[PDB]
């Protein structure tokens, strides 16, 4: 029934006569009602890790029970507004309180229980067999999302025995009951869920659709697939939140999980009040970009042990949403400061730690939580089709890729984003090490690229090979000089110094350098893979190439500011400046090289 | 005589100053790293030998 | 009235207190009670050496009836017979009033200017409590330091967090002593000063006080001085105190508060000290693992909020042990802050102040800062333009040094005069040469005639016809 404190050790709890309690159960602890989770348990005491600050807590204080594990209130509403780490509304807090901090042990409904929805029956008649995941109704939401599908939890089934009509219901009502052994059952709008149990699924799939960035190198030499997972090093310095934005902002997601574990948190105030004015034209037009999103923000500044439970909550929304049939893209900020959170409880437990004083188990834990991820099938009658795609950032300490954190990332993702730090400081923003990061859906995506783009793949390793010989030339002349260079090695040399300053900077500022559709970029590389031919082909058959260059000239310039089109102008219209630039400059090389 | 002695010593003296200026510091740089983490492991092992 | 009367109403509320005789045992920096009744986690005590002295402490741990209180001013002379034990039965608190402007507190908050105790307004929890990010703005408007390196290419809003990273044996007081001179807005003087340091050197703080005295800003700041003599434990606290006292001025007086705390060094040097007193599992070069969660704490009380008109800004000092920015300390502060700007020795070793390098400075906040109600249009893509030819003369220098002039291109001479010509003019300046934005930035556009006008890549060609050609 209740339980007395019997030790306190910052955010470990030890409480006696604790019997009933199960492993994982949630508990609230204090008069306050801060809430738990037991870990270990020894006789009538049980270990609890505290997710609140625990100041002034005395001994012999009661503590209750639930009987039920963590788990996060999913359906109608949870899409436009931000939570804390233990699915609590922000905005409502602040309202209710008028203050500006938290107060500890306060509590709000998950859902708003006030707002009605304009409801709409399914498909499905009193008397039918249903089973987990059927979908029994749609719900408005929003013009972004017309449609928001409601769902049967799994683990239960039956046949319907009464329905709801066509109207406008709080997500209170039982608008449905289902008639198993018995008629025990009764299902409102929304419904719960464990987050520790990964949601079932009918089977995985193999993703081959290309996840969009709009960064031309990242689409260009190390493409993501919709359905895959990515890793992103850094330096604390090569501002990757540049790339984080930009593909939260214009990738062709339906819907996006951003979740903050550990960050520095204005960036949360930076994004609330940046995107209600930025819209986007997926379905209709002018919807704008905050009617498709949730945060999940929990700043390093609050207590340790939410950091843990905010990426489970986000990643099980992300699959809520996945269920419904949409590829939503979860991405998250900081998965070093989880791996800290875990390093800090361990240690406080009193343990034998393992690797850099990291617990053991860290490796399983981040392996299981990256499974979760990939394209699949529905469980359920309509046979929708929906996929998710998570985008870690690890944040190494002394800036190196070595630390346990990341090695151990590594072999689970399959696809490497690294960032130096020298071309962050040369305000190369995009500054990616073009050495080392590697993607492994190459191959796969043949079968996307064949049909749209033949010759992307011959053209990719073309730039690839000769970025490799300028990387090679680049120690020789330093150590001896251009003075034992042949005139194709200067090419070569000139071209590299080409593709880094003109194909591979951004600046997600300047309008036309914002946002880089998949055409624009393959043109552009076309042109510059068509420069360099020519180039060759001219020296081959014989001029100085200090005469020449001279003399080529303002082609040069033309293919440099190439860039500088209008996207989205008309898509055919750049297409056919793209074929005029490359049609003069071969006349160019014709005629100048002569 | 005088042409080859020229270029000679033009060589030998820029591969000396290319030597000095480049190599020796980036190995004692490396030098310092390997000392530190080799420094770094035993206090995390008698971290564990305490426990 | 009655609103805040009834806020206070509840002070006439005498409640006696229970001091215990039974220290049952002591060792390192903990002392360890038995038989007290119903402890109370984090509280504060009041221990009697047998010589009448009094020191403080808070308990950290509560077993089954007994609490490992932790003193703070060491633990020699500590008597099991005849030590007394009190209990406040509650955290630790100060007072706070809108009168301690001008005043010398020392690490423990209390005056050392001879004057009276704080004639206190109310009390307040030194830890203080998050705020909620739906609370938070970010800032929109520029400050202008007259520090030509710093408002040209790293600009400072109001409501940043910016560190100065340094080295031993270089003049980052001097530093700050001219932004706090030459804290004026772009566009009354709200600017009140905090000033916490901590572990420093009798002359460093002797300077201070002359400094802030020359410039009859004494009346409009406060400080929390801790010298090297006083005790090692109780250099935590003094931050805790200083960032207390400048949030209450800023959120419940709508000041616009300027608070510089100094070598955070020291600071994580106390909690590595009583850190390893314990046996917590370190993390690297023996340093706690959780001293990111409580740098953390310590540097996110920043920035403006919904209702309040006031404002807040922090410039901590750092002293990177040997000058590598890889140390843990620098590491865990740029992960946390918005960008820091940063000081070089060869700069220093060759006359050149403020001996200030651009190369690794950084700060985020530019973007929103910059722009046309405030500056030029002109104003990012001229620093753009500024930190790629200066990355471009310093390789070229480089590779020069190596190989020898003969194979540096007419562009890598120009490069190396430019490099030259910045760092010997552009960044110099007196100990008391202000410079506003617009006449340094005027001055920055001499530099890059040297330079024909085609070669310009990073800058829009609209800003090279409207300003190059004057």
């Amino acid at each position: 029934e209740y339980g007395a404190i019997y030790s306190v050790s910052g955010p470990v709890v030890i409480a006696e006569n604790m019997i009933g309690c199960a492993m994982y159960e949630l508990v609230k602890v204090g008069h306050d009602n801060l809430v738990g989770e037991v870990i270990r348990i020894d006789g009538d005491k049980a270990t609890i890790q505290v997710y609140e600050e625990t100041a002034g807590l005395t001994v012999g204080d009661p503590v209750l029970r639930t009987g039920k594990p963590l788990s996060v209130e999913l359906g109608p509403g949870l899409m436009e507004t931000i939570y804390d780490g233990i699915q609590r509304p922000l905005k409502a807090i602040k309202e209710e309180s008028q203050s500006i901090y938290i107060p500890r042990g306060i509590d709000t409904p998950a859902l708003d229980r006030t707002i009605k929805w304009q409801f709409t029956p399914g498909k499905f008649q009193v008397g039918d067999h249903i089973s987990g995941g059927d979908i029994y109704g749609s719900v408005f939401e929003n013009s972004l999302i017309s449609s928001h599908k409601i769902l049967l939890p799994p683990r239960s089934r039956g046949t319907i025995t009464w329905i709801a009509p066509a109207g406008e219901y709080t997500l209170d009502e039982k608008i449905l009951e289902v008639e198993f052994d018995g008629k025990k059952s009764d299902f409102t709008l929304y419904h719960t869920w464990p987050v520790r149990v990964p949601r079932p699924v009918t089977e995985k799939l193999s993703a081959d659709y290309p996840l969009l960035t709009g960064q031309r190198v990242l689409d260009a030499l190390f493409p993501c697939v919709q359905g895959g997972t990515t890793c992103i090093p850094g330096a604390f310095g090569c501002g990757k939140t540049v790339i984080s934005q930009s593909l939260s902002k214009y990738s062709n997601s339906d819907a996006i999980i951003y979740v903050g574990c550990g960050e520095r948190g204005n960036e949360m105030a930076e994004v609330l009040m940046e995107f209600p004015e930025l819209y986007t034209e997926m379905s209709g037009t002018k919807e704008p970009i905050m009617k498709r999103t949730t945060l999940v923000a929990n700043t390093s500044n609050m207590p340790v042990a939410a950091r843990e439970a905010s990426i489970y909550t986000g990643i099980t929304l992300a699959e809520y949403f996945r269920d419904q049939g949409k590829n939503v893209s979860m991405i998250a900020d900081s998965s070093s400061r989880w791996a800290e959170a875990l390093r800090e409880i361990s240690g406080r437990l009193g343990e034998m730690p393992a690797d850099q004083g990291f617990p053991a188990y860290l490796g399983a834990k981040l392996a299981s939580f990256y499974e979760r991820a990939g394209k699949a099938v529905a469980l359920g009658s309509p046979d929708r089709t929906g996929s998710v795609s998570i985008v870690a950032a690890v944040s190494p300490a002394g800036g190196d890729f070595s630390d346990p954190v990341t090695t151990a990332t590594l072999g689970i993702t399959q696809v490497f984003w690294g960032l130096d730090k020298k071309l962050a400081q040369r305000k190369h923003f995009p500054s990616i090490n073009t050495s080392v990061s590697y993607s492994k859906y190459t191959n796969v995506l043949n079968k996307f690229y064949d049909s749209n783009y033949p010759e992307f793949p011959v053209l990719r390793d073309r730039m690839k090979e000769i970025l490799s010989n300028a990387e090679e030339l680049e120690q020789v002349v330093q150590l001896v000089g251009k003075s034992a260079l042949s005139d194709s090695d200067k090419i070569t040399l000139d071209v590299a110094t080409l593709i880094k300053e003109d194909f591979l900077q951004q600046n997600g500022y300047s309008t036309y350098d914002a946002f880089c559709p998949i055409w624009k970029t393959f043109d552009m590389m076309r042109a510059f893979i068509s420069y360099h031919d020519e180039a060759q082909k001219a020296v081959a058959n014989g001029a100085n190439w200090s005469k020449l260059a001279d003399s080529t000239g303002d082609v040069k310039h033309a293919v440099s500011s190439s860039k500088f089109f209008e996207p989205s102008r008309g898509e055919k219209e750049v297409h056919g400046e793209f074929e005029k630039l490359l049609s003069t400059m071969q006349e160019r090389f014709a005629e100048s090289t002569d | 005589a005088f042409i080859i002695l020229d270029e000679v010593i033009k060589v030998t003296n820029r591969r000396v100053n290319a030597i000095e200026h480049v190599i020796i510091p980036r190995t004692e740089n490396t030098i310092a790293y390997i000392n530190s983490e080799l420094d770094e492991l035993d206090r995390e092992e008698f971290y564990r030998l305490k426990k | 009235f009655a609103i805040n009367k009834k806020a206070v109403e509840q002070g006439f509320n005498v409640k006696p207190r229970l001091n215990y005789n039974t220290v049952s045992g002591v060792n390192g920096p903990l002392v360890i009670l038995e038989k007290v009744k119903f402890p109370r986690y984090n509280e504060i005590v009041n221990l009697t050496l047998p010589d009448g002295t009094v020191r403080q402490g808070q308990v950290l741990e509560i077993r089954g009836d007994r609490a490992i209180v932790q003193v703070f001013e060491g633990t020699s002379g500590i008597d099991v017979k005849k030590t007394t034990v009190e209990f406040t039965g509650e955290s630790l608190r100060i007072p706070v009033s809108e009168d301690m402007l001008g005043r010398i507190f020392d690490g423990s908050g209390r005056p050392i200017d001879n004057g009276p105790k704080v004639f206190a307004e109310d009390y307040l929890d030194i830890n203080g409590s998050p705020i909620n990010p739906y609370a938070r703005i970010y800032p929109e408007e520029m400050i202008s330091t007259g520090v030509s390196a710093i408002d040209t290419m790293n600009s400072i809003a109001r409501g940043q967090k910016i560190p100065i990273f340094s080295a031993s044996g270089l003049p980052h007081n001097e530093i700050a002593a001219q932004i706090c001179r030459q804290a004026g807005l772009v566009r009354e003087e709200n600017f009140s000063i905090v000033f916490a340091a901590m572990g420093v050197n009798l002359e460093t703080a002797r300077f201070f006080k002359q400094d802030f005295e020359e410039n009859g800003s004494l009346e409009r700041t406060s400080l929390f001085l801790n010298l090297a003599n006083d005790p090692t434990i109780e250099r935590i606290i003094t931050p805790r105190l200083a960032l207390t006292t400048a949030e209450y001025l800023a959120y419940q007086t709508e000041r616009h508060v300027l608070t510089i705390l100094t070598d955070m060094s020291s600071y994580a040097d106390a909690l590595r000290e009583v850190s390893a007193a314990r046996e917590e599992v370190p993390g690297r070069r023996g340093y706690p693992g959780y001293m990111y969660t409580d740098l953390s704490t310590i540097y996110e009380r920043a920035g403006r909020v919904e209702g309040r008109n006031g404002s807040i800004t922090q410039i901590p000092i750092l002293t990177m042990p040997n000058d590598d920015i890889t140390h843990p300390i620098p590491d865990l502060t740029g992960y946390i802050t918005e960008g820091q700007i940063f000081v070089d020795r060869q700069l220093h070793n060759k006359g050149i102040y403020p001996p200030i390098n651009v190369l690794p400075s950084l700060s985020r906040l530019m973007k929103s800062a910059i722009g046309e109600g405030m500056t030029r249009k002109d104003h990012g893509d001229v620093s753009n333009q500024l930190y790629a030819k200066y990355a471009i003369g310093k390789d070229a220098a480089a590779m020069k040094a190596v190989v020898g002039e003969e194979a540096l291109s007419i562009e890598d001479k120009l490069s190396l005069e430019f490099l030259e010509k910045f760092e010997k003019t552009f960044i110099t300046q007196g100990a008391y040469e202000d410079r506003t934005v617009f006449e340094s930035l005027d001055q920055a556009w001499s530099l890059l005639r040297i330079y024909p006008k085609e070669m310009l890549n990073r800058i829009s060609p609209k800003i090279l016809d409207e300003f190059y050609d004057r």
